[PDB]
């Protein structure tokens, strides 16, 4: 940042919430909003900004991780696509079967994927079955 | 060009079986005298009879061969085993690959599986 | 040995044999593996293509098992002793468990009597629930239940209740072990080691801890081995002093100790281990059991009766203790005095 | 006293209260690979003395 | 050196290496091959034996000469090494 | 009969205990030794030091880490070339059988606390080259791994969000409180 921006961000954003930023992205972002993940997540865009800076997210919990970005909205902060999922038809395509909850990255927890056979043996064995003498 | 390291021996084929024959000794006093040498270059826990038993039985398993063109073949790999170990490139996984530290019979290959 | 394990409650088990790819058909779980020992148990098993569960406390110091074995072979469970059921969903699913969990001195959360006693009564009464076949008890040399020394008694009472609720118990007393990272060598040729309450004289028949691991291996296989005690000692009997006279040839630094007091020096020991934080080497106890001397109780299988024959700590001293050689001996061959 | 002497000795007691922090809070684990000469990963001959 | 000297030091190593045929067939003029029964290999290892010991080192052209004990002592002798 | 005399009576009363991951801090001491572990921690997420280290085309995206669009350092990340002064070490390359020697003996060269990343197929289990004759099969056959980032290459931020991962169990590592369970 510098002294231009930075005051002009200030002014507008407010003392508090400059020292929120200051504690996150550790910058002084000013922009609208665009929308809301499922998950809380906050995405404002601003094109009056540093090329590949003109969109950023707030992240909604504070243990911030990257994979908390829903799958339509992480293609908008990519730069992958323009319209955002607000306005995406895309989006609107029910499917009973997609996840209703937030599926994160499940790593390092207790919730991480375990890996199996879907498949049945391949030889089966004899049952015996000693006949009466 | 480029300079031969240090135990770089020029490629060249044996004349004769006499020929053969003294480079074959050569190569052995060599390897035999060298043993002390390998041992603390590699931190060999073993001691060096140890290790010239080892070399005394890689040279015996050629031992009855009567082709020249099999046994310069023979002495291109020594003498680049030689190289290897004394200038230090290989190292003391290298050399303890080197050292083992079947079934002997039908009836006890059988019952553990195959060996 | 063979292709076919058959175990104590008659599942059958066909292996193939070599490699950490391979089928090893067995499922164990080793308590207190994190420590010295724990380790050449966990890479036998392992690199044998069998599934080792290894219950662990600090997440950093579990690591170098892992790779040990293949994927999905090394599996990490966190435990506590005092969290039965971490100890139940980690003994479950086996066919063997060992018990490797031991300290030499107490803490600010366990005494000796807990930590072995109960500790033990924990695991042993799992092993009880679940039906496990094998349950190989690590207790120490010199245990007895009518012994004074803390250590010795306490570890000679776990193997009663082991026995009372687990007959089929393979109890094993190692004596004092050497190895690479041991705390028999690895003293001997540090530093801090300069208190002392005898001269150094006290004896033990000192076994390699390679050999204790694979007698360990061993012990799982020869099913016959079950409801035995086992005494796992080496091939000569030292003191500590002859110990430390070759380590003193073998890093070529001439170590001195400083003795005391045992009126004395005990007291002190019991405070240092109550006001730091880590494994001193001196605790009352400990002072202790420097005053006592081993004895191999007979009636009890040796490595022998695993046909195995140990080797002596002379032939190991080079290895082990070359890092602790001075830069102008280091380039030495092995003392083979 | 004067203002030399204290400044040799709070630059010496700072030397130590540093060392003794790092010789007392951090884990000490010396094996033979870790306590080897740093040589770009391959072992080589031992000539700088 | 001293003849003497430089002689009784090799009938140890000799005796001493495992499989002579016997160690009593050791003299002045015994010969490794026909004698001790030591093929080429051995015959070699019994010059570095004997190069080891006394401290010296024995070239490739002089080495093959020693097949018996005599050439041995007479070597030793020549090199001025002990 | 009972094997100690206590038997059978003590067994009814127990202290089942939560595990580490369940538990919080209840008193001063452990207040006082979970504020020494989060400032363990912070020191450690704040001055991560990777080796210089990097044995093929991972290694690109590596560097590109260090390189103005990601600028590594803004979050105390600078690449030291000694392993005595260095946290971490990037597995970001095929290791070879010619290389594991080396690989292992910098890796035990580096001080404790220490991680490892494997970055890329290769460093994971072999990846294009897992049926070559002078490949070894993933990175973890030879030094214990902590966190593996997938690709070949990983981007330059697939490989900044396994480190934060990386920080993200430093953080919840529980040194202090260890202790204090033993
Ligand atoms: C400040 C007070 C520091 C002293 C507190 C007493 C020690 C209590 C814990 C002891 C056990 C530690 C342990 O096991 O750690 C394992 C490890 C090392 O244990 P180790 O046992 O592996 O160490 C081996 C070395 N010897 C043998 C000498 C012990 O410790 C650490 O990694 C960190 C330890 C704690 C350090 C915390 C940061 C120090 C700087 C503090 C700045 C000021 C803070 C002020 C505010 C404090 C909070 C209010
Ligand atoms: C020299 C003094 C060093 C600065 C003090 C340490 C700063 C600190 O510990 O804050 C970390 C902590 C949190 O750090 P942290 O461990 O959660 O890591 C932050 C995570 N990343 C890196 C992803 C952003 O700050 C606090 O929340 C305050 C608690 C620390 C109490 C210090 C009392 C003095
Ligand atoms: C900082 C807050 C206070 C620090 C912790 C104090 C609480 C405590 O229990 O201190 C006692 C501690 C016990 O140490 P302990 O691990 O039980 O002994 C075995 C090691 N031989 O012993 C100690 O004094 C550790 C040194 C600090
Ligand atoms: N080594 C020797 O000289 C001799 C050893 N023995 C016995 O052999 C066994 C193995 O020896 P060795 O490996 O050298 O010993 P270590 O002390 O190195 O290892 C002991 C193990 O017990 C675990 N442990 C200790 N206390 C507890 C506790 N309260 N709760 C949970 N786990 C605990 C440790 O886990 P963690 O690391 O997480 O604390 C560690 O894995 C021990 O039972 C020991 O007493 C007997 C005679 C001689
Ligand atoms: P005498 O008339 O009995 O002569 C004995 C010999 C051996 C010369 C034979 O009579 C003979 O002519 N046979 C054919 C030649 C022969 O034996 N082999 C060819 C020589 S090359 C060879 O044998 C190479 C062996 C392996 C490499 C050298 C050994 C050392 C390996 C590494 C040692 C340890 C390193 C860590
Ligand atoms: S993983 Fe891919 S990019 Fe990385 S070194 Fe291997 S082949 Fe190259």
């Amino acid at each position: 940042s510098y002294p231009t921006r930075t005051l002009a961000n200030l002014r507008k954003i407010g003392l508090k919430e400059y020292f929120r930023q200051l504690l996150y992205i550790g910058d002084t972002k000013y922009g609208e909003l665009v929308g809301v993940d499922k998950f809380g997540n906050k995405f404002y865009e601003n094109k009056e900004e540093l090329p590949l800076r003109t969109r950023w997210v707030d992240y909604a919990k504070h243990d911030y991780d990257a994979a908390h970005i829903e799958p339509m909205w992480h293609a908008w902060i990519s730069y992958q696509v323009d319209t955002p999922p607000t306005r995406e038809p895309l989006t609107q395509i029910e499917r009973p079967w997609a996840p209703k909850e937030h599926v994160p990255n499940r790593s390092f927890t207790r919730g991480a994927y375990k890996p199996y056979n879907t498949t049945q043996p391949k030889i089966q064995s004899w049952e015996p079955k000693a006949a009466p003498r | 060009a480029v300079q031969p390291t240090k135990f770089a021996v020029t490629v060249r084929q044996s004349r004769n079986w006499a020929d053969a024959k003294q480079r074959v000794i050569a190569a052995y006093r060599a390897w035999i005298r060298a043993a002390p040498e390998i041992q603390t270059m590699y931190s060999i826990p073993f001691p060096v009879s140890h290790i010239r038993t080892r070399i005394r039985q890689e040279f015996e398993r050629h031992r009855y061969v009567n082709k020249l063109n099999v046994v310069d073949v023979l002495l291109q790999q020594s003498n680049a085993d030689f190289q290897e170990t004394m200038n230090f490139w290989r190292q003391q996984s290298h050399v303890m690959a080197f050292f083992k530290e079947l079934p002997s019979n039908f009836i006890t290959g059988f019952l553990e599986g195959r060996n | 040995i063979s292709d076919i394990h058959i175990t104590r409650t008659g599942k059958p088990l066909i292996r193939i044999q070599g490699g950490r790819s391979s089928l090893g058909e067995h499922t164990a779980t080793v308590f207190g593996a994190t420590g010295q020992l724990g380790r050449y148990i966990v890479n036998r098993l392992a690199r044998q293509g069998c599934t080792v569960i290894v219950p662990y406390r600090e997440e950093m110091a579990k690591r170098h098992l892992k790779v040990s074995g293949d994927l999905g072979r090394v599996i990490f469970m966190e435990f506590d002793l005092r969290n039965t059921q971490s100890i139940e969903e980690s003994v479950r699913h086996s066919d063997v468990v060992y018990n490797l969990i031991g300290r030499d001195y107490p803490t600010k959360n366990f005494s000796l009597a807990d930590v072995h006693i109960e500790g033990t009564e924990r695991i042993v009464e799992a092993v009880a629930k679940y039906d496990v076949d094998r349950f190989i008890q690590v207790s120490t040399y010199n245990a007895n239940p009518d012994s004074t020394c803390e250590f010795f008694r306490t570890k000679g009472i776990a193997e009663k209740v082991a026995r009372h609720v687990f007959p089929e118990t393979t109890i094993v007393r190692p004596a004092p072990m050497f190895g690479f990272e041991d705390r028999l060598l690895l003293k001997l040729a540090s530093v801090t080691n300069l208190f002392t309450s005898n001269h150094m004289r006290e004896k033990f028949w000192p076994v390699h801890v390679n050999e204790v691991g694979e007698a360990l291996e061993r012990m799982l296989y020869d099913d016959s081995t079950a409801g035995q005690t086992f005494e796992l000692y080496g091939p000569r009997q030292y003191s500590m002093a002859q110990i430390a006279e070759l380590v003193d040839r073998e890093i070529y630094k001439k170590r001195r100790h400083i003795n005391l007091p045992k009126p004395i020096l005990q007291p002190l020991a019991e405070l240092i281990n109550r006001v730091l934080w880590w494994d001193t080497g001196l605790s009352r106890d400990q002072v202790e059991r420097e005053f006592h001397d081993q004895v191999i109780d007979p009636t009890a299988k040796t490595f022998k009766d695993l046909g195995m024959e140990p080797t002596d700590i002379s032939k190991w001293t080079y290895h082990y203790l070359l890092p602790y050689r001075p830069s102008t001996y280091y380039d030495l061959p092995p003392s083979t005095e | 006293m004067s203002a030399m002497s204290i400044y040799i000795i709070f630059v010496s007691i700072i030397a130590i209260l540093f060392l003794a922090i790092d010789l007392i809070f951090a884990p000490h684990n010396p094996y033979k690979e870790k306590l080897s000469a740093f040589e770009c990963g391959f072992h080589s001959f031992s000539q700088s003395r | 050196l001293q003849k003497v000297e430089v002689y009784e030091r090799i009938k140890s190593l000799l005796a001493g290496f495992d499989k002579v045929n016997d160690p009593n067939n050791i003299t002045e003029t015994a010969h490794f091959a026909n004698d001790l029964g030591l093929d080429s290999l051995d015959t070699v290892e019994v010059v570095m034996a004997i190069e080891e010991e006394f401290s010296i080192e024995i070239p490739d052209k002089d080495a093959d000469q020693i097949h018996s004990v005599d050439k041995a002592i007479e070597y030793i002798l020549r090199q001025p090494d002990a | 009969v009972e094997p100690y005399p206590g038997y059978e009576l003590r067994k009814s009363l127990r202290k089942e205990v939560p595990l580490p991951s369940q538990e919080g801090t209840k008193g001063l001491v452990q207040y006082a030794l979970t504020t020494l572990d989060i400032i363990t921690n912070w020191a450690r997420q704040g001055s991560f030091w990777p080796m210089t280290f990097g044995l093929a085309c991972c290694a690109v995206e590596m560097m590109h880490l260090s390189t103005p669009r990601y600028d590594q350092d803004r979050l105390g990340i600078i690449f030291r070339a000694s392993p005595r002064q260095s946290d971490v070490m990037i597995v970001a390359g095929t290791l070879t059988n010619k290389m594991a020697p080396a690989l292992r003996q910098v890796y035990d060269q580096m001080p404790d606390p220490r991680w490892v990343i494997s970055m890329g197929s290769c460093a994971n289990g072999g990846g294009y080259y897992h049926y070559s004759y002078s490949v070894v099969r993933g990175c973890d056959r030879i030094v214990p791994v902590d966190v593996y980032v997938p690709g070949c290459p990983p981007t330059s931020e697939a490989l900044m969000y396994g480190i934060f991962q990386l920080q993200r169990k430093m953080r919840n590592t529980k040194i202090t409180r260890m202790w204090y369970r033993k």
